[PDB]
RNA sequence: AAGAAAAUGUUUU
RNA sequence: GGUGAAAUUCUUGGAUUUAUUGAAGACUAACUACUGCGAAAGCAUUUGCCAAGGACGUUUUCAUUAAUCAAGAACGAAAGUUAGGGGAUCGAAGAUGAUCAGAUACCGUCGUAGUCUUAACCAUAAACUAUGCCGACUAGGGAUCGGGUGGUGUUUUUUUAAUGACCCACUCGGCACCUUACGAGAAAUCAAAGUCUUUGGGUUCUGGGGGGAGUAUGGUCGCAAGGCUGAAACUUAAAGGAAUUG
């Protein structure tokens, strides 16, 4: 059965804090929270350990990402500038 | 047996610019515009103003060395009119006549492959 | 009056009308 | 395309999929081709690639990673490495480079 | 501990001595254990590699960049933060750079940057929703938290202490020649007031 | 003061608001090839020679 | 009062070494200093230069070259082709209604180093006996089209150096490729080579700009 | 009552047609009900062709022209005199002048 | 190429 | 610079203009049309991948499986909301110069939110063809898009032939258009708004003089803005449509 209709997992802050608050830290926890596909072994084993450390039960493999979530909007598109400058140099 | 240099007018409405330079454009001769040529705020981009420009313009190029011009004209193109402005012709006209030699008239306008919004709002100016 | 501001105008005091029932207990 | 090929030898051809049974595939002779998945451990697909050679055995590289090569191969579950033992029905093996 | 961006421990051989010499790096976003990393003035243009300012093109996004040559990083250190490359100036030989506070930097051209960006960016997004929070946060760091008001104060503890209401009583923009015991409140400010408008100045 | 004169050889028509300038096509009395039109206020005919003190400024219509 | 002319010395430009004609025109420059080298302010200056102007002939009043002078050799700027571009003129006077305008371009690496982006235009164009007034084509047709002149372009490029590609383009074979190459899919009348863009330059390397 | 049988536009079948910016004042119009006026001005008329060929290094020049389309919204073409009001019966004309 | 300002008018015949 | 004219603003620390570079974000000109696709909102740079779709062709297959639909759902421009990102441009607010009798309006110069994006909300537009959907029939015509058929056809070469493009004829489907209206309509006009007092093909939704009022109340959805549902008291002789002459 579905516990809660909104709070999900800040349910367990209670009334505290304010609603606009505990929505902003649910969003963040169930990210920080979530399993991600690992992109070396191919499960979705990677799972947080310290903010920006993302690793895999599975492969044993670290990859430093953001503080909730595996890859920020930010890295990616820096990997992306990255990538296009680099090609420019290597042609 | 020509020495070239490039026209560069620049008609703006509210102005215009005649702007000799080298081949390459890094390094001018005599750039003159209507704006120091009358004195009303308001006939500076008039034809009179532009003619009086270029007449000035020919007279420091041909004591520089510059006897021959390529002409590239524009408006200012971008997202405001693409149309050149009032003294444009007048201009070139003036540079014609003056004893410089024309050659290659282009229109340099700033055309975009597609801009940035125009000024002024979805309502436009309401005059 | 235009009707889109008499439209507001009708939303300001649907609101206003609003506060006043729920400033009342 | 060649998901339409790896469907056909999975529909009439014989194949193995796996690194342990693509590889003694390799070594008893009998693989005409390997697939590896792109995100397959680089020390993995050299050796597949070594036994490959000494086997004299083609390599193609499948674009995706073991999921996608599952997928293409028709099964629910990851796979590394396909081996093609027989094309069956199908223009593989000659229908490559 | 007390620092929002994860570490990366590499290790390199060392060139002069038979042995290894284990370097922290600040970990860039995207760098893997097992990766190789390659730090020098011929190093390819990969995140997480270490090169030069000068052997950049523009608009790379490096990281714990030297201010100068060798310092071995000074900017661009905290978890999500970067600088990005604008520009060159081959004589006299200078890079120009952006800083995250957006400040324009005119730094060596043999000054080292990590290309990529810091890693565990978006940290501060989550409210500590807790003074507990705060409290761990910063019993790692030091012992600036709690914070009381200086209006909160007497007037022999602050120069905000005192009155029969709460309230500062004369300006809180305080001098910049201003001395120690005066500096409390909104130091050489140019402006206060909800920052309406835009910044990066002309 | 620079000397060029000129003779009418076409009248175009009137312009101004109140229709008291006259558009003239005029030809120069020296190098007779070629022809500029000009803004005269008084009554004009055809070969009919005006004075310019300045040369080559084309006129257009006053609206 | 200052008279920046006096201290200004003319240097000649010598544009190819294959186009037609090496003497392009005359730029000046302030005179070398303590501080100030007359070869530094020279040497990536670019001038843009009718192709008729350096053919002699005037069927090539489009097609504007720019040479960037590489070296200063004893009063003479030595350049080096640095892209071309057809005039604004020509191609709006190209660009009509009623018919399907076809654009390509590609990013290839000339022989010996060069990074060039080649922009290619087409024109469907009425047959002869058509009666119908537009003359469009199919987008089929138009992604065909795009795809043999791409592979044109490319195969013309690589297989080229950059002065091989420049003394290609002169006399338009490409165009002509072009249009045999397409005939079969759409008539295509106004093929033409619009742009070549000089994306980046290998090492400097004097000794291949001393081909002149 | 509807005083354009299709509308003061042409879009039937398709819905949306983007916008353009009028020339003369900025103000946004569907692309479909712009008045678009094609300028082909030769670049120096000016009463200044035979003055600027006489100034000419080259012989025939064959001086270009300049090429600019121009939308203008409905207000600004009625004002501007690029199109008129028209009878009732007229305005069901077409055909350009 | 384009051309500033112009508000108001009691009720019933 | 900007304007009708100005002024705010920038400017001999070199403004504006010119040249060479580089970055960012948005947009996708011209081609572009009484042209295409989509359920609508919408959708216009290239290429690849992923699934989807109409039409056509069919001597393939199933065989009534269908039409329209309370309840219940999906999508749904713009603005707006929340949180990240991005923030070039333009730009609700605001700041400002001008005009003015006032002008915190139009005009001018800046400029926040916004404009873009991601993850969620919102569910509304003159969301328009102000024309529900399905089916049949009733004028003439020429274009055009997609498919197909035919030709002693034109052109393109491959080697007989053949594709492609085009021309002619025909056909199905589509966006439309022109003429006339037998007919319809209050008329404007309409090939549907016709086949309606000679009134019945099937079916859904909506209206019942103008206001009060999309308001009050209750319900429900939404974070909010609000959306959906939704009166009455009371008031009133017109309000309104189309056309005619001034
Ligand atoms: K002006
Ligand atoms: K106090
Ligand atoms: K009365
Ligand atoms: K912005
Ligand atoms: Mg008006
Ligand atoms: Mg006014
Ligand atoms: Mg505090
Ligand atoms: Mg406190
Ligand atoms: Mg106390
Ligand atoms: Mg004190
Ligand atoms: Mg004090
Ligand atoms: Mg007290
Ligand atoms: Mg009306
Ligand atoms: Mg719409
Ligand atoms: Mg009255
Ligand atoms: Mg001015
Ligand atoms: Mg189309
Ligand atoms: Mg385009
Ligand atoms: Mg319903
Ligand atoms: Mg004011
Ligand atoms: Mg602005
Ligand atoms: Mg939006
Ligand atoms: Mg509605
Ligand atoms: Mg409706
Ligand atoms: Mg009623
Ligand atoms: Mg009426
Ligand atoms: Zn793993
Ligand atoms: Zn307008």
């Amino acid at each position: 059965a579905k516990r809660t209709k909104k709070v999900g997992i800040t349910g367990k802050y209670g009334v505290r804090y304010g609603s606009s608050l505990r929505r902003q830290v649910k969003k963040l926890e169930i990210q920080q929270h979530a399993r991600y596909d690992c992109s070396f072994c191919g499960k979705k084993t990677v799972k947080r350990g310290a903010a920006g450390i993302w690793t895999c039960s599975c492969c044993k493999k670290t990859v430093a990402g953001g503080a909730y979530t595996v890859s920020t909007a930010a890295a990616a598109t820096v990997r992306s500038t990255i990538r296009r400058l680099r090609e420019m140099v290597e042609a | 047996s020509q020495v070239f240099g490039v026209a560069r007018i620049y008609a703006s409405f509210n102005d215009t610019f005649v702007h000799v330079t080298d081949l390459s454009g890094k390094e001018t001769i005599a750039r003159v515009t209507g704006g120091m040529k009358v004195k009303a705020d308001r006939d500076e981009s008039s034809p009179y103003a532009a003619m009086l420009a270029a007449q000035d313009v020919a007279a420091k190029c041909k004591e520089v060395g510059i006897t021959a011009v390529h002409v590239k004209i524009r408006a200012t193109g971008g997202t405001r009119t693409k149309t050149p402005g009032p003294g444009g012709q007048a201009a070139l006209r003036a540079l014609a006549r003056s004893g410089l030699r024309i050659g290659r008239i282009e229109d340099v306008t700033p055309v975009p492959s597609d801009s940035t919004r125009k000024k002024g709002g979805r309502r436009g100016r309401r005059l | 009056m235009r009707a889109k501001w008499r439209k507001k105008r009708t939303r300001r005091l649907k609101r206003k009308r609003r506060k006043v029932r729920a400033r009342s207990k | 395309s060649i998901n339409q090929k790896l469907a056909l030898v999975i529909k009439s051809g014989k194949y193995t999929l796996g690194y342990k049974s693509t590889v003694k595939s390799l070594r008893q002779g009998k693989s005409k081709l390997i697939i590896i998945a792109a995100n397959t451990p680089v020390l993995r697909k050299s050796e597949l690639e070594y036994y490959a050679m000494l086997s004299k055995t083609k390599v193609y590289y499948f674009q995706g990673g073991n999921n996608e090569l599952g997928t293409a191969v028709g099964k629910l579950f990851r796979v590394g490495v396909v081996s093609i033992l027989e094309a069956g029905d199908s223009d593989i093996l000659t229908t490559l480079a | 501990s007390g620092r929002g961006a994860p570490l990366a421990k590499v290790v390199f051989r060392d060139p002069y001595k038979y042995r290894l010499r284990e370097e922290i790096f600040i970990a860039n976003e995207g760098v893997h254990t097992g990766q190789f990393i390659y730090a020098g003035k011929k190093a390819s243009l990969n995140v997480g590699n270490v090169l030069p300012l000068g052997s950049v093109p523009e608009g790379t996004i490096v990281s714990n960049v030297e201010e100068k040559p060798g310092d071995r990083g000074a900017l661009a250190r905290a978890s999500g933060n970067y600088v990005i490359i604008i520009g060159h100036n081959p004589d006299e030989n200078k890079t120009r750079v952006r800083l995250p506070s957006g400040a324009k930097k005119v730094i060596s051209s043999d000054a080292r940057g990590v290309i990529g960006v810091i890693a565990g960016g978006g940290r501060v997004d989550k409210p500590l929703l807790k003074a507990g929070r705060a409290f761990h946060k910063y019993r790692l760091k030091r012992n600036s938290w709690p914070k009381t008001r200086g209006v909160a104060m007497n007037p022999v503890d602050h120069p905000h202490g005192g009155g029969n209401h709460q309230h500062i009583g004369k300006a809180s923009t305080i001098s910049r020649g201003a001395v120690s015991g005066q500096k409390a409140g909104l130091i050489a400010a140019r402006r206060t007031g909800l920052l309406r408008g835009s910044q990066k100045t002309q | 003061t620079p000397v060029t004169l000129a003779k009418v050889i076409k009248v175009l028509g009137r312009t101004g608001s109140r229709g008291g300038v006259t558009q003239v096509r005029v030809e120069f009395l020296e190098d007779t090839s070629r022809t500029i039109v000009r803004n005269v206020k008084g009554p004009v005919r055809e070969n009919d020679i005006l004075v310019l003190m300045e040369s080559e400024r084309e006129a257009r219509r006053l609206r | 009062v200052v008279d920046p002319f006096t201290r200004k010395e003319w240097f000649d430009i010598k544009a190819p070494s294959t186009f037609e004609n090496r003497n392009v025109g005359k730029t000046l420059v302030n005179k070398s200093t303590g501080l100030k080298s007359a070869s530094d302010a020279l040497k990536g200056r670019v001038v843009e230069v009718c192709l008729a102007d350096l053919q002699g002939s005037e069927d090539h009043s489009f097609r504007k070259i720019k040479l960037r002078v590489d070296e200063v050799q004893g009063k003479n700027l030595l350049t080096n082709f640095h892209g071309m571009d057809f005039t604004t003129d020509k191609l709006r006077s190209m660009v009509r209604k009623w018919q399907t305008l076809i654009e390509a371009n590609v990013t290839v690496k000339t022989s010996d180093d060069y990074v060039l982006r080649i922009f290619a235009i087409a024109f469907t164009r009425k047959q002869a006996n058509q009666v119908k007034r537009h003359s469009y084509a199919q987008s089929s047709h138009i992604r065909a089209i795009r795809k043999v002149i791409s592979e044109i372009l490319t195969k013309e490029v690589q297989g080229s150096t950059l002065a091989q590609l420049t003394s290609k383009l002169i006399p338009e074979v490409i165009n002509k490729e072009i249009e045999n190459a397409t005939k079969d899919i759409f008539p295509l009348q106004n093929i033409h080579v619009r742009k070549v863009k000089l994306l980046k330059q290998p090492k400097f390397d004097v000794g291949a700009l001393m081909a002149l | 009552p509807k005083k354009r049988a299709s509308n003061g536009r042409n879009k039937k079948g398709r819905g949306h047609v983007k916008p353009v910016r009028c020339v003369n004042c900025s103000k946004s119009i569907p692309k479909d009900k712009a008045i678009k006026r094609m300028a082909i001005r030769n670049i120096v008329e000016a009463a200044a062709v035979r003055d600027l060929s006489e100034a000419s290094v080259y012989p025939e020049y064959a001086l270009p022209k300049t090429y600019n389309k121009l939308h203008y919204c409905v207000s600004c073409a009625i004002h501007a005199r690029i199109v008129r009001v028209r009878s009732r019966e007229d305005r069901k004309n077409r055909a350009p002048p």
